[PDB]
């Protein structure tokens, strides 16, 4: 009855947010949402697609004729143009899309790593990586504690002593 | 005690592309590529010409299917298939480049040339152009000998366009079934039509000849068009085989031309147009008609380019 | 006690491009840029035709050089720079768009048209054409008057498409190198040559005059084609100067047309060529040939564009 | 006679693997390749080795003659065409490229870092960073104690107290 | 003790665009599209024509406007608006096509034709041509009849180009107000103009008839050209109407042809042009010109795009 | 009267290099830049400068005319083409200058990194860090030690025994 963190899993029951708090302490286990990193990871995505909404003004009419046919010579050399642009369209497509989604996948990993080093840095002395994204505590944290840290008001100066003890022996 | 740090998945991945991997599965996505149609041509706000049965040439020589058409005036023009620019069996000489002209004209503006004939008929008519009875072309006049077999007098009409906008002047040449019906119709010799202006120069000859049937009529009547500069002048020689053009026309100002096969709406709000009907989207992209036009998305060869808004889908550890 | 991470290094390191750096070394790369080529064209799986001497237009009227190709069939077709549409001096009007149609025709099909004449000869023969003996274009007849001076009656001959697919008609005026020799062959008096159809007309008028001797002879044979729609008709009313078919063409199916000037290959497969010879490559990229058809990588200015497929190269401290 | 990882250096001796371990210790000094990040950073390199390699399925034909030259204007409307196509495609080629290698060198390094980073988590309280790349191991590791590390099987509760003594004094 | 670790800023950021933020401040950035022209055209290093009423046409045949640059030499070539290749009334056929080819000649040698004649007047002049008195296009001759009414005998002159370039030949047919004007110049009866060469088949008719008065008259000189291949011939067979050459034209070297309305600068240097001046510039995109020529960086419809060349600003906490 | 370094605000008083040093000891407050690190940056931003910088040799002639207008069919197909050209060169445009500012900006934290993880391993266990870019070193280091740091000729070691002291208890 353990729980884990990123690195090998994401939590299909975190529903509120993208990124995420859970718990387990004597009060028991507990998962919340963080606001900041989940709505600028959402600003970001947003602000890609906002950026691809972006219409043109120019205007294209009529080169040739679908009811009666064009010339031949100047029909062909139309074709061969529409045909390569075309093939430069769907060129820029797929390598805007791929290359857009690769940085999508990498942001979105990058605000996970900046949200457990931010708790990290929180914990100074008195907590140790589990390897699973977690952290040990080394002192008791009910649950006003585990909200301390979630809002940034944990006071590693408060836990240092009891925190030290037990990391040592 | 313990905590950690975790983001969000689901069981309802979807799989999108990137440069290293093909088919990594991420959160949520959205499609760029519009496949969407709206099989209707959604003129709201367009004043919006559906010419039907008239073809967009004929609204200047005027046919009876283009009587309606003469002087019109649009922000949409549309082309239809069954459309006809002739009642007299005959095409345009660069008639694309005309049509490309005239949609975007904003319509056309008629005006009297003012030619004035004598010792001649101008009451040519056929029954191909039934108007009530046998007619011919609404703005322009058949010219005869007078009798039959007679001779047709030289003649020298002019025409200056006094406006601050070119002119389009269309005239046609006709084309006999024999000899012996253009000597009937302009009397005998060699039949010659010259048309001078500033900045063109060209000459014309009937070519009388057995040709197919079309609308029970072996004859053609060829049509031929310049622009005329403001306060030039045009000048029309000849001695029969020629139509002469009663109107000239002008531009009105600017419109978009299409071609289609589909309704029209008059509720629904477009500006990017095909001949299957109308593409309304915000996407970037387009695999629908790769001639589509007005001011659309970019067409492309692929139906589906997934787009990750969501972060890639890592399943919860059971 | 010490444990230590690494990542592998050369001393055979590679420098390529990136977006900050100009020469940075990376383990390993690949060449993204074709530049190797085949001097051959790699005809395996493809049925092929190589004219050799027979000019692509020149299957259609048939000089003696074309005579094998009079009713070709293939899915690749070959020019070869010595390859002539002529034999009497000459040339196609729009050459060019019948070249690019019959490029990609699968070959032709022909078929008679059944012209009969009476009171005229039809064995026009010339020394330029020499199969055997003085002869002609195989697909076509040389009209003349009978005698020599003697008239030549007009005459008007048709032919209709009774086939579901657009047939190729081809027909000659003849420029005689003087109006003497002219009306030696058809008579005094103007000429005139119609050509009608349903959505084509025509006139032709020919141009005695003296010219540059080609091939020893001063007179010119020009040619011209339509296309006939299914269940349309042309109709040839002449009176001389006419070089008239004897057969109509039709295309057969798809194929595609090269020019070039390196042998055939009948072992190795290929799909993209150019004059110099075959391109065979999975590279997305090519520098050998901006002309190159087919299907094809996408030509390019550079000459290489390394793609690293491995880390950046960091030497180890000595 | 030390060793030294990455930062200011590779491993030319490495050559069955991209990433690796390399040890001493009293059984003497050892070098052994990593399979997992070697793996996945090739999957990725091949991956796109695949994507450039998807050819098109769009046909060109002949829209000029080099025996026979067509007329002069349309001509050179078709030589201004095919120009300032392949001035595009030759931009194209040119930024893919350097965008693809760009990205290749830095998830080269972003997969050393995470080996790096794996290993750092697994000794945990044990170790200290040499600042080379390498750890220093406050205990005893035998061969057999080394290869826990690399196979993922280091218990650092096995170690914890010998290493915390040295550790500390 | 403490120690921190720190990057710069600055309260004078400056807003760029990335892929996800839009005005995302960063310390320092420069632009990448050019909008600074210089309303001159940089002429140094280039020898320089500004051909100013001299039409580019008019170098070949020679109006008196264009009596400096019969032969001219150059790097690059300007034309003019108020430029004319014409004095007498006319114009080319094949222009643009002709113009194209004149732009990177590197300018024009010309050689005599030599062509005799007899029986006929060469000294055709008129009013729109002067040159001191009435007078004629410098490098054509006026061919007439003899009196008044007089006939035209049939003639036919020839010339080979005996060099290992091709020759640029143009003639001109005359086209009289009237048949009564064009009998009192060649005589009565048709007339014909012919012109053959080993890749070129052309006739050419008057067209008397009445025009719109340009310099006083109403006559039209319409000019045609071909290109003469090394060793080839051409051969001119006419009876009247027709404007024969003096000189034939040969193509220097290499060269740019620009349009331009401002002055030229023999210190600058420039090699990017369009009609407005020259743009220098390292920039790789440009928003002046869509139509600029020369080596351009590339056209754009942004007027800005701000690359960073500094780090994201981060005020500092105060 | 503290100091902060990078997260959360930058340094406008930093006016000879891209990143720096802040420290204060009993001698005083002081600020010095690093310039390994500006350089490094500077040399990167300047590359792609140059890249941009590189010339075509491509030379384009007119193929219409301003002062006579050519046919209108042909000239409508040269429109249609320039215009459709135009809006591919304008789309590489946005999409380059997009695409590098998002790289200058990350490659330029990336160094942040980089200078913060360098100094982090030179004071090994003799310091920790506050989580606003900081370190709280737990021994005397006057500006001669602060120095030693700077020019990465710390030694730990000789500090190793004050500092465990002073963090432990
Ligand atoms: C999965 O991704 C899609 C695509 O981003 C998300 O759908 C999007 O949801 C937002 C908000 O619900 C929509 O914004 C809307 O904008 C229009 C126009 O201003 C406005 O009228 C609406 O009231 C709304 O504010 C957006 O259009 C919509 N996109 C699509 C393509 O439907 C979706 O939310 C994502 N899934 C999850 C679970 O978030
Ligand atoms: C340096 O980079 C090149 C380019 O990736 C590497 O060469 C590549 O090696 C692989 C495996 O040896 C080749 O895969 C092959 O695929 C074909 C087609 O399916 C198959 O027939 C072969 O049997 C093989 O599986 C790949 O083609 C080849 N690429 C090239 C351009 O030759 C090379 O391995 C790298 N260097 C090192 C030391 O890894
Ligand atoms: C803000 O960014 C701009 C753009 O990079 C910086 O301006 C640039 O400054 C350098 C050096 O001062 C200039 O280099 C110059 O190169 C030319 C040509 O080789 C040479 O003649 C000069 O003597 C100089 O070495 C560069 O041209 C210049 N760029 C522009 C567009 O003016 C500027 O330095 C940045 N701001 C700060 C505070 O660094
Ligand atoms: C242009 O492409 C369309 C699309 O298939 C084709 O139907 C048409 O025939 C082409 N034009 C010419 C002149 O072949
Ligand atoms: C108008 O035409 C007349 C001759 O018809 C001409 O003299 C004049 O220059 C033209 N322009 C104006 C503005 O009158
Ligand atoms: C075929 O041609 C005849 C006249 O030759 C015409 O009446 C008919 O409509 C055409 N089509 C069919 C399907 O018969
Ligand atoms: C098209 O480009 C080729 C390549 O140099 C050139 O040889 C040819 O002359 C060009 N076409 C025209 C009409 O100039
Ligand atoms: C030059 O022209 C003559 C005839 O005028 C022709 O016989 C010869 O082949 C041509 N070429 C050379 C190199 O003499
Ligand atoms: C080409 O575009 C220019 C730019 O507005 C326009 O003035 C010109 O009329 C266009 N060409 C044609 C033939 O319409």
């Amino acid at each position: 009855g353990a729980i884990a963190g990123f690195i090998e899993n994401g939590w299909e029951g975190l529903i509120d947010g993208w990124y995420g708090f859970r718990h387990q302490n004597a009060q028991g286990e507990g998962t919340a949402a963080d606001y900041k990193s989940t709505q600028s990871a959402i600003d970001q995505i947003t602000g890609k697609l906002n950026r691809l909404i972006e219409k043109t003004n120019q205007q294209f009419e009529l080169i040739d004729n679908e009811f009666n046919e064009v010339e031949k010579q100047i029909g062909n050399v139309i074709n061969w143009t529409r045909d390569s642009i075309t093939e430069v369209w769907s060129y820029n497509a797929e390598l805007l899309v791929a290359m857009e989604n690769q940085h999508t996948i990498d942001l979105a990993d990058s605000e996970m790593d900046k949200l457990y080093e931010r708790v990290k840095r929180q914990l100074r002395e008195n907590a140790e990586e589990d390897g699973t994204g977690c952290f040990e505590i080394f002192h008791k944290c009910d649950d006003d504690c585990m909200a301390s840290i979630r809002n940034n008001t944990y006071d590693h100066s408060k836990y240092r002593e009891e925190a030290m003890q037990n990391r040592i022996q | 005690d313990k905590i950690c740090l975790g983001h969000h998945a689901v069981s309802n991945g979807t799989k999108v592309n990137t440069l290293t991997e093909r088919g990594v599965e991420v959160v949520n996505a959205t499609e760029t590529v519009e496949r969407t149609n709206i099989p209707r041509i959604c003129s709201k706000g367009k004043r919006t010409v559906d010419l039907g049965q008239c073809g967009l040439l004929g609204t200047i020589t005027g046919p009876p299917q283009c009587d309606q058409f003469l002087e019109f005036s649009a922000d949409l023009i549309i082309e239809r298939r069954e459309g006809s620019d002739v009642c007299y069996p005959g095409k345009f000489v660069n008639e694309e480049a005309l049509r490309q002209i005239l949609r975007e004209s904003g319509g056309i503006d008629k005006e009297a040339m003012g030619f004035t004939y004598s010792g001649i008929r101008t009451n040519g008519a056929t029954s191909a152009c039934r108007r009530s009875g046998s007619s011919f072309y609404a703005e322009m006049k058949w010219l005869l000998s007078n009798t039959d077999n007679a001779a047709f007098p030289q003649m020298t009409k002019s025409y200056k366009n006094t406006r601050k906008s070119p002119a389009l002047i269309v005239w046609g040449i006709h084309h006999s079934v024999s000899t012996a019906e253009q000597t009937k119709l302009y009397g005998s010799g060699n039949k010659l039509v010259t048309v001078g202006s500033s900045n063109y120069q060209q000459s014309f000859v009937p070519s009388p000849g057995a040709r197919p049937q079309v609308n029970g009529l072996s004859g053609r009547i060829d049509f031929h068009w310049l622009m005329l500069n403001p306060n030039d002048t045009v000048t029309f020689s000849f001695n029969g085989a020629f139509i002469a053009p009663d109107r000239a026309s002008f531009l009105r100002g600017k419109s978009m031309g299409i071609q289609s096969g589909v309704q029209v709406d008059a509720n629904c709000e477009g500006d990017c147009y095909h001949s299957g009907g109308t593409i309304i989207s915000n996407l970037p992209f387009q695999n629908i008609d790769s001639r589509a036009v007005g001011k659309c998305p970019r067409y492309v060869k692929q139906r589906s380019l997934l787009l990750a808004t969501g972060m890639k889908n890592v399943p919860e550890i059971p």
